[PDB]
């Protein structure tokens, strides 16, 4: 998944 | 435990014109997600017009460098000032890279320069010793986003002859020096975009009959 | 990541960068980490970008309705309680990290929440990988009774800490001013200081490069 | 294969215009017990060279002899020891990174992170990293642990690339060195109030600083916190 | 180990314990090998001082070092065991490694090798 | 490698070996000869890990081949058997032992007499009138319990060793290809060419 | 056993000047061995069309899914569901799966009926949504498409010179990755008429 | 983490250090480990911030719930709550928490309450990392019915030692003064507690 | 990767394909992984490209120190056991190579010998090796006869390779083509799959699972 | 379980499955029929873990022919395979998934067409000219690549699969002790019982 | 490093 | 364990307990941990008891034939012995000594060595498992220039909490007198340290  | 390998990211660049060839590297080095520095070199003028970049884990990766430095150094004495020649340099390399077999240099190593009939040359080493002559090899951290590009743009992949039905392909020529330095740039604002150990310059080895010239360009530096 | 709260005397700011990754990959040049929990309660997420969105989705739906129900604007502590139990439920299996600021009728508030369900109450605070950059800048420069202009100048610069030196934040910075009897402004792209330079070639194919098998025309309508 | 037990946290340095500056706190941890107080991490080899060293403190003692011994071998059967053939940065470095490498290459590393801070007989600034896996990088700012974090930062809105080196004043860059120690004072648990630097400049030589201590903090904001909310 | 160069040149050029290790040759019993069309023939003379001898057991001048080859010779009888053994040996790790027996010249020119080794070897006559 | 078998009769004894050699999900070779000639009068068949059964097996041909120039006579069953128990009961405690099982059948001039000799790859050595290596003796040992005969003629131990290769073509996971069988007696070693 | 990299696959959607462009491979193994050469990753329900990559039994059974929700909305909206709703249905319902997701990098793409704009989004595999005004790329070769798009792309492309576009920057993916390839299909879409187009790539 | 809670002639006093560290980095360095689960019940918080904070919210709805029933709470009711919470949930819990309270009938009292959530009534209590460091200390100095002004030097050069050797101990002393009089929240800075 | 060797009437046919791989990603399609030991001397490489690429390379330096010492051409039987003996010395090290050596001596014939990095050595007639090993046996095997003519063999060791670098992810690039006679080895070039696919397709009618 | 084929030729699908079932180092069983008629125009081949495969294939065979019987109709090979689809994609998000692999083999009486469905144990559908599951296909479909053509007869495709019998029997390690062979065309189901 |  | 080496005005103080435990069971109540490696130099072992006396034993060696050559060492010189062996063999070691000896020109010196193996001269040092509750104690109550008294005293009381609070650590405070007059062994037991 995305992280930010 | 000690892990004795790290990653200091970057990425390198190497094609080949008809009378000349370059070797391109970003002048970024980093570990985890912080900057170490925004210029330290990694790609190196090794004399008898031959240029050298060891990308990966840069303590190994100047460790090579430094003992195929040497290789040449002993090469002149031995054999009395003979010239290495390219197709030369890339065996010994092999024998560097293969004694470490069982302990590896962690880098992906390109050499670049002309053949014994002045025609650029570029050779692609894996970290245990495996070496392949190339017109093209993007190596490091973003060689995955770059080398497809190459495919498409050096070699012309994928690209037919229009109107010939995807039955005539594009015809393979040399570029300029002015032609391949384009793609080395856009390859690398390209990569510096999508890549974060991408980034902060660029430094451009051009090796002619004449010898090395440089060229740097600056990067985005997020 | 990196975002920032700083509080001002009449208001709290909250700022982000625009960057989102997957790996070492950017998947999002210009994403928005900026969320709107109620009109005038603003949230800025880092960790599991899904779960940010979501809870701060979620919660804000909640004190809509409890904003209708009890027929007052909504203060930042019950945005706060809502999401603290609802995180520490989860026992840190939702990785929102979260800076909550906002302007109610109690005043101007400024909390910062762990994805664990922990809470923490500053003047100035900073979350994400470039959180140690930010948060450098802010013990550098913050002090009290800042003005507005003040406040954004001091956020704006502790993230382009985060932009320049941590490798998972870069890009462009939002801002949010949330001001005590004034609308908050919601400030996208306040700054854009890594515009992609010009590209040194235009890679449009000449039409009919592409080799293709079968045409057909896709039915859309009924 | 080692494990390091007393140790020391971030070493930071930067250039000027006409030299560097390197500092470090005076802390020898014991995991989460700060064990020592005593403790000197910056280390002196002759009049143009500071090795400034974090990490493990019995491997840093270790580096101290070897650089003790380098100083003692040079002079030997060298006329000239105290002039043209005295030590370089340049040279000490080598040895140090020459060193690590090979610590790392028999699996038995030296578990430090190393910093050479000096100036070269040309006049030239000298400033590089090594540590506990033999990587060697410049740059006009350079920290370890916690500094690479929150001090590079800092120091590098001063000296962002090389074409603002010449335009940093010592009193600039001094200025900059002491005010991430405090910054590094309020966040990293592992540091100390008290530290030592040194400056070595092209005119006026090695200049040694013990027994700073990290003022003007911020502290009073603190009274308006209660609770978490 | 003993390091003593006993194989030396002497100012006339020759290497006496070359030379004297050929007297041994000569005092040794007459051995002569004739190769004809399709067969080879090795000769050896047996001194005749010696009765009450045991012909079953006395080890035979002419020993096999393969199925296929042969080695006679005249000189020291316990130095020519140690070449025969080696010869033996180098025999069958040819068998192993190139998958075929040796040729006569190959197992020649390696027992000479040996031959050779102890003429310019420290501590060895 | 799998599936080796031995038959010590009256005057004879019969090895049979598997032709498979499989790596992966591919048969490779269908043809194999799992076996050496250590001396006229003596063969051992052999099984086990890829590298070492062939490795051992011609270490221990040459080392026979050897001492038979040597002495210029033939070792006996039994010795050669000691001799390979060794070299193995050695190897058990190497840095890298040798993983190979093998049968050593053999006709003893001397006493007139077939000898069968089945050593695994620890060096445990036992003289059988059948014996067998890997799970193919899961099989075969109850089935030769029951129909071996010791004062069997060599054409009774082939029949007898059909049964057995029948037996395992049945009821074996692998396809192992059939088997090369080998008979030892007063004349020496003799291959049987239809099987 | 990574589910993400089991059957293979990519989806890349561009924008251009009044259109937008999906694309994909038609590759379908199990790890090293090839099985199909006709998986289409690409669905469309009305005027919004869907890629999905990872793995396949997700892809179809998402397709399946997406279909039932956006034919139920029209039965009750009284009107065919619109690009940017979609891609928050979409959200919501991989989000919903969040302690137990589907393995797919699903991609919208398509023109909103009533504006006219060109509308593309990206999700990540628990359903963090990735809009994009250029690009959105997804599959094992996400790193050669982002290579790719990102060096061949450039703003406002008519239908006909996107076309050329997307299909190069998936083509020279496709080829630099083991598991993507063995055919492609591309869809161009202006606002009232779609094209479909098969292209020719190397069968390795 | 360095927490104290010390029962002298007037009531008890609660005393914390500021920092909250993730590894070794300190995410705040003002936090208020102090918390009011009541008007004079008063609690410090050690262990798992998270774990902490989720337990005094709850206790201090039970203690409101309580009040509105049956009136003020004793100290050991407060000590009760947090107990049960602790104990039947121990397997999910990294909290140390002293309690500290003041009744008019019982005065000043201190229980403390461990990680196995196990209740211990002491004349004073110490806990968090840096309590280790000063158990000698604390130990030799502390006496019963001590005045308001030598028990706040008491936490306060206890709290000074603990800082000076625990990493995952530093900031502000922040002290609570629980007495008849009222509720009196106390501060005490680096410059001055570091050169005691 | 996927390489085929086999003898027939003709003498050997020995077809590789050229892709290299490091997990998913394709390194390069444009790799030699046929070695010229000699005239009459070819060495296939399967695994670790260096492992063969290193190992392979200083065989052929082994083979030449025979011919000088021997002054006689190294029979193939002794250039395979030199390579066997060398990998089984390095044996549980994880060296990673399957390799066949193909060559014509007078005393031996045509003769082809598979030698892996676990120290097997066999002597064969018909061998494929690689991750694509068994879709070439496939073809191969269905098609295979010992009379082939020498035009025939070279096309159905072409298509075995095609076959492999059809259906492996892992195989493909082009297809290297080698003929080994009495009189040495001859190369019949290399062949893209690119062009090579559509090509077959057409006039063979095969590949019905593609999208034509 | 094991060696699971299919081919879809002009007028007819052709499935292959092997008899063997082993367990451990014993077959067990050297006549297994690894399939269940679903409808009279509908067959399902299956293989994967012992027990879960008949278990599977059972269940499924009742809920068709529940189908067949409530309707008085029977469900196409299309409508049948994402009905089986369905329940395999419930199945792996399951506490304990059923580990079948299916190929199913119908005619479609409305089309006038036979079709051929590949379903893996994770719900993984494909319609497919020839279909393997298990180590079969890494041989079977290059062979089919090679000779397979889409017009073909059913004597023509059941020759095209004897050469796919031969070349598992030649390559493939195990003894999977032949294959069942059953034709599905528009006159139903019926079994190969020379092969 | 590669395979083949 | 918990052992000290105190630096006073006639000399040096060692002090130790008596107590080595294998797991939770005391395997000896009685220990020396105070052992001579020269006339007037001892040390202080903690740690592994194996380790801690086959160094301890290696130093005396050498130490004796330094003397045969060169003449009495240097406190220095002792505990760079037993520095060189600790990291060197650092790997393979689990031993904290505290190094302590009296010259006439250099008076009273105290080295410590921790498990790294580094060298730390100070004016009084504390390690082993007991040290960690006496830290605050000792820091507050040490005095550079004692006299012999004092730091019997201030050992004495250090040690007592040490014991008290640690598991590890009890019996008899054993301690060793260092000064120009000689050597002088002291012990106190239970009765009188337990109720300081
Ligand atoms: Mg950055
Ligand atoms: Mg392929
Ligand atoms: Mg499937
Ligand atoms: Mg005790």
């Amino acid at each position: 998944f995305l992280y930010x | 435990q000690f892990n004795p390998y790290g990653d200091n990211g970057g990425t390198i660049l190497g094609i080949a014109g008809e009378d000349f060839a370059v070797l391109a590297g970003d002048t970024r080095n980093i570990t985890d997600y912080s900057i170490n520095s925004r210029y330290e070199p990694k790609v190196f003028d090794c004399g008898d017009n031959i240029v050298m970049s060891a990308n990966g884990f840069a303590a190994d990766g100047d460790a090579l460098v430094k003992r195929f430095k040497n290789s040449v150094k002993w090469y002149h004495f031995d054999h009395n000032d003979k010239k290495l020649s390219i197709n030369s340099a890339a065996r010994n390399i092999q024998h560097l890279l293969y004694g470490k077999r069982f302990f590896p240099y962690y880098v992906h190593t390109i050499i670049a320069g002309l053949d014994e009939d002045g025609k650029g040359a570029v050779y692609s080493f894996d970290p245990v010793g495996s070496y392949e002559r190339e017109q093209c090899r993007a190596g490091g951290a973003a060689a995955s986003l770059i080398m497809p590009f190459l495919d498409n743009q050096v070699n012309f992949k994928n690209q037919y002859e229009p109107g010939t039905n995807g039955k005539v392909k594009k015809p393979l020529k040399y570029l300029s020096v002015e032609e391949v330095i384009k793609l080395v740039r856009d390859s690398f604002t390209s990569a510096t975009e999508r890549h974060i150990q991408v980034g902060d310059g660029l430094e451009i080895l051009i090796v002619t009959k004449d010898g090395v010239r440089k060229e740097f360009y600056e990067l985005k530096r997020d | 990541t990196t975002i920032v709260g700083v509080k001002f005397n009449n208001g709290v700011v909250i700022a982000a960068d625009t960057r989102s990754t997957q790996g070492p990959i950017v998947a999002d040049k210009n994403c928005a980490k900026l969320h709107r929990i109620s009109p005038k309660i603003w949230c800025a997420g880092a960790g599991t970008a899904a779960d940010t969105e979501a809870v701060t989705q979620l919660i804000g739906s909640n004190i809509e309705l409890h904003s209708l129900y009890t027929s007052r604007e909504p203060r930042v502590v019950s945005a706060l309680q809502m999401l603290k139990q609802h995180l520490f439920k989860y026992q840190g299996h939702i990785g929102a990290y979260l800076i909550v600021a906002g302007v109610d009728p109690t005043g101007s508030h400024l909390f910062s929440i762990h994805a664990h369900g922990s809470t923490d109450v500053g003047y100035y605070l900073s979350l994400g990988s470039g959180s140690l950059a930010a948060m450098a800048v802010l013990e550098s420069h913050w002090k009290q009774d800042l003005t507005k202009e003040e406040a954004i100048k001091l956020a704006s610069d502790a993230i382009q800490a985060g932009i320049w030196n941590d490798l998972g934040s870069g890009s462009n910075v939002d801002v949010c001013v949330m001001e005590i009897g004034k609308d908050a402004e919601y400030l996208r792209n306040y700054l854009t200081p890594n515009v992609r330079e010009e590209k040194q070639k235009s890679y449009k194919f000449p039409r009919g490069t592409t080799a293709v098998l079968k045409e057909s025309i896709v039915n859309i309508c009924d | 294969t080692q494990q390091p037990i007393v140790t020391g946290t971030s070493v930071i340095s930067m250039k000027y215009d006409n030299g560097v500056i390197i500092a470090a706190d005076n802390l020898g941890s014991y995991g989460s017990l700060l064990r020592f107080n005593g403790v000197e991490r910056l280390i002196p080899v002759g009049d143009n060279t500071v090795v400034g060293i974090s990490g493990d403190i019995s491997d840093m003692q270790h580096i101290e002899r070897l650089l003790k011994d380098l100083v003692t071998e040079n002079a030997y059967d060298n006329p000239l020891a105290d002039a043209e053939e005295a030590l370089e940065p340049s040279y000490i470095f080598e040895y140090l990174a020459t060193v690590m490498y090979q610590r790392r290459s028999k699996m038995n590393p030296l578990w430090n992170a190393i910093i050479v801070a000096g100036v070269q007989s040309n006049g030239d600034q000298f400033l590089r990293y090594v540590n506990l896996l033999g990587v060697t990088y410049s740059s006009p700012t350079l920290a370890t642990g916690f500094g690479a974090h929150m001090a590079n930062p800092l120091l590098r809105k001063v000296v962002d690339r090389e074409s603002d080196i010449p335009k940093t004043t010592v009193q600039v860059a001094e200025e900059a060195i002491v005010n991430a120690m405090r910054v590094l004072y309020y966040r990293d648990a592992r540091s100390s109030r008290n530290f030592s630097l040194a400056i070595i400049d092209k005119n006026t030589g090695l200049t040694f600083k013990k027994n700073l201590q990290v003022e003007n903090m911020k502290w009073d904001f603190a009274k308006d916190i209660k609770g978490y909310g | 180990g003993y390091d003593r160069a006993l194989s030396i040149f002497s100012p006339d050029g020759h290497i006496f314990q070359v030379e004297y290790a050929l007297e041994a040759v000569k005092r040794g019993t007459c051995a002569v090998g004739v190769k004809g069309k399709n067969c080879v023939v090795l000769g050896c003379e047996r001194r005749s001082t010696l009765k009450l001898q045991d012909t079953r057991i006395t080890p035979s001048k002419v020993s096999k070092i393969d199925s296929h080859v042969v080695l006679s010779f005249s000189g020291l009888n316990a130095d020519s065991r140690i070449l025969i053994e080696k010869a033996r040996v180098e025999a069958q790790s040819h068998r192993l490694t190139l998958e075929d027996p040796v040729t006569v010249e190959y197992l020649t020119r390696y027992v000479a090798g040996v031959q050779q080794r102890y003429t310019q070897s420290g501590g060895v006559r | 490698m799998d599936i080796i078998l031995g038959i010590r009769v009256q005057d004879s004894v019969i090895l049979a070996s598997s032709k498979a050699v499989t790596r992966g999900i591919s048969v490779l070779k269908d043809s194999d000869d799992k076996t050496r000639q250590l001396s006229p009068h003596t063969l051992m068949s052999f099984a086990g890990e890829a590298g070492d059964t062939v490795q051992f097996a011609e270490y221990i041909q040459a080392n026979i081949q050897l001492y038979s120039i040597r002495e210029d006579y033939e070792l006996s069953p039994q010795a050669v058997s000691s001799f390979v128990r060794q070299e193995l009961a050695k190897s058990i405690r190497s840095r890298r032992p040798y993983q190979v099982n093998v049968l050593i059948g053999g006709y003893d001039k001397k006493k007139n007499k077939p000898e069968l000799y089945q050593i695994d790859y620890l060096g445990t050595k036992v003289e059988l009138p059948y014996g067998a290596h890997g799970y193919s003796g899961f099989y075969t040992f109850s089935l030769l319990d029951h129909h071996y005969r010791p004062d069997m003629t060599t054409e009774e131990g082939l029949d007898l060793l059909k049964l057995c290769v029948q037996e395992l073509e049945k009821r074996m996971p692998m396809d192992f290809k059939g088997v090369i069988v080998k008979i030892v007696d007063k004349d020496g070693i003799r291959q049987v060419d239809d099987f | 056993s990574d589910p993400s990299s089991i059957n293979g696959g990519i989806v890349v959607a561009m924008t251009g000047k009044d259109c937008v462009a999906i694309a994909c491979d038609l590759r379908l193994g199990s790890q090293s061995l090839g099985v199909s050469n006709k998986f289409e990753k690409i669905f469309h329900y009305g005027h919004v069309f869907l890629g999905i990559t990872g793995l396949a039994t997700d892809v179809t059974t998402l397709n399946e899914m997406f279909r039932y929700k956006t034919n139920l909305y029209k039965l009750k909206e009284e009107r065919a569901i619109e690009p940017e709703t979609f891609t928050q249905l979409v959200s919501s319902s991989l989000y919903e799966r969040r302690f137990g997701p589907y393995f797919v990098g699903p991609v919208v793409a398509g023109i909103n009926s009533k504006s006219g704009k060109p509308f593309i989004a990206g999700f990540d595999l628990i359903g963090c949504i990735d809009e994009a005004k250029d690009f959105i790329v997804s599959g094992t070769a996400s790193d050669q498409l982002f290579g790719m798009c990102e060096s061949l792309y450039e703003p406002n492309l008519e239908p006909e010179d996107l076309f050329e576009t997307i299909s190069q920057a998936l083509l020279n993916a496709a080829d630099r990755d083991a598991l993507s390839g063995w055919g492609a299909v591309v869809y161009i879409i202006k606002k009232d008429e779609v094209v479909k187009r098969y292209l020719k790539m190397r069968q390795d | 983490t360095s927490i104290m809670a010390v029962t002298f002639k007037d009531g008890v006093i609660l005393g914390a250090d500021s920092r909250t560290t993730t590894g070794a980095y300190i995410a705040n360095r003002v936090t208020d480990k102090l918390t009011r689960v009541h008007d004079k019940i008063w609690c410090c918080r050690s262990g798992s911030a998270a774990d902490t904070q989720a337990i005094a919210d709850i206790v201090q709805y039970h203690l409101e719930l309580y009040t509105s029933q049956y009136g003020t709470p004793s100290t050991e009711t407060a000590a009760s709550v947090f107990k049960e919470l602790c104990y039947e949930n121990k397997d999910n819990l990294t909290a140390g928490i002293i309690v500290a309270g003041y009744d008019d009938k019982n005065k000043g009292e201190v229980y403390t309450i461990p990680l196995g959530g196990s209740v211990h009534k002491l004349p004073y209590a110490i806990a968090g990392s840096g309590s280790t460091f000063i158990y000698g200390y604390c130990d030799k100095n502390f006496r019963e019915n001590m005045s308001k002004e030598e028990t706040v030097d008491f936490i306060k050069h206890s709290l000074s030692q603990a800082i000076k050797w625990d990493g995952s101990s530093g900031g502000v002393i922040r002290m609570v003064v629980l007495t008849a009089a009222g509720v009196e929240r106390l501060i005490f800075y680096p410059d001055e507690y570091e050169q005691l | 990767t996927t390489t085929l060797a086999f003898r027939f009437q003709g003498g050997i046919i020995v077809a590789v394909d050229s892709r290299a791989t490091a997990g998913n990603w394709v390194a390069s399609q444009t790799v030699k992984k046929v070695i010229e030991i000699n005239p009459f001397l070819l060495g296939t490489m399967a695994g670790g490209a260096a492992d063969c690429q290193f190992w392979e390379t200083w065989l052929g330096s082994q083979c030449r120190l025979h011919e000088l010492r021997e002054k006689e051409r190294i029979s193939v039987a002794a250039a395979s056991k030199i390579l066997s003996n060398l990998v089984y010395q390095y044996k549980g090290a994880g060296l990673s190579m399957g390799t066949m050596i193909c060559g014509y001596t007078r005393k031996e014939g045509p003769t082809i010998y598979y030698v892996d990095s676990d120290g097997t050595r066999l002597k064969g007639d018909i061998f494929c090796v690689g991750s694509g090993q068994t879709f070439a046996y496939g073809v191969l095997d269905s098609n295979y006869k010992w009379d082939l003519s020498v035009e025939d063999a070279l096309y159905l060791g072409k298509r075995s390779i095609l076959a492999a670098a059809h259906r492996d992810a892992y195989s493909g690039g082009s297809v290297n083509l080698y003929h080994v006679t009495e009189d040495g080895w001859i190369y019949h070039g290399n062949h893209d799959v690119g062009e090579l696919f559509w090509k077959v397709k057409e006039e063979e009618g095969s590949f019905n699972n593609v999208i034509g």
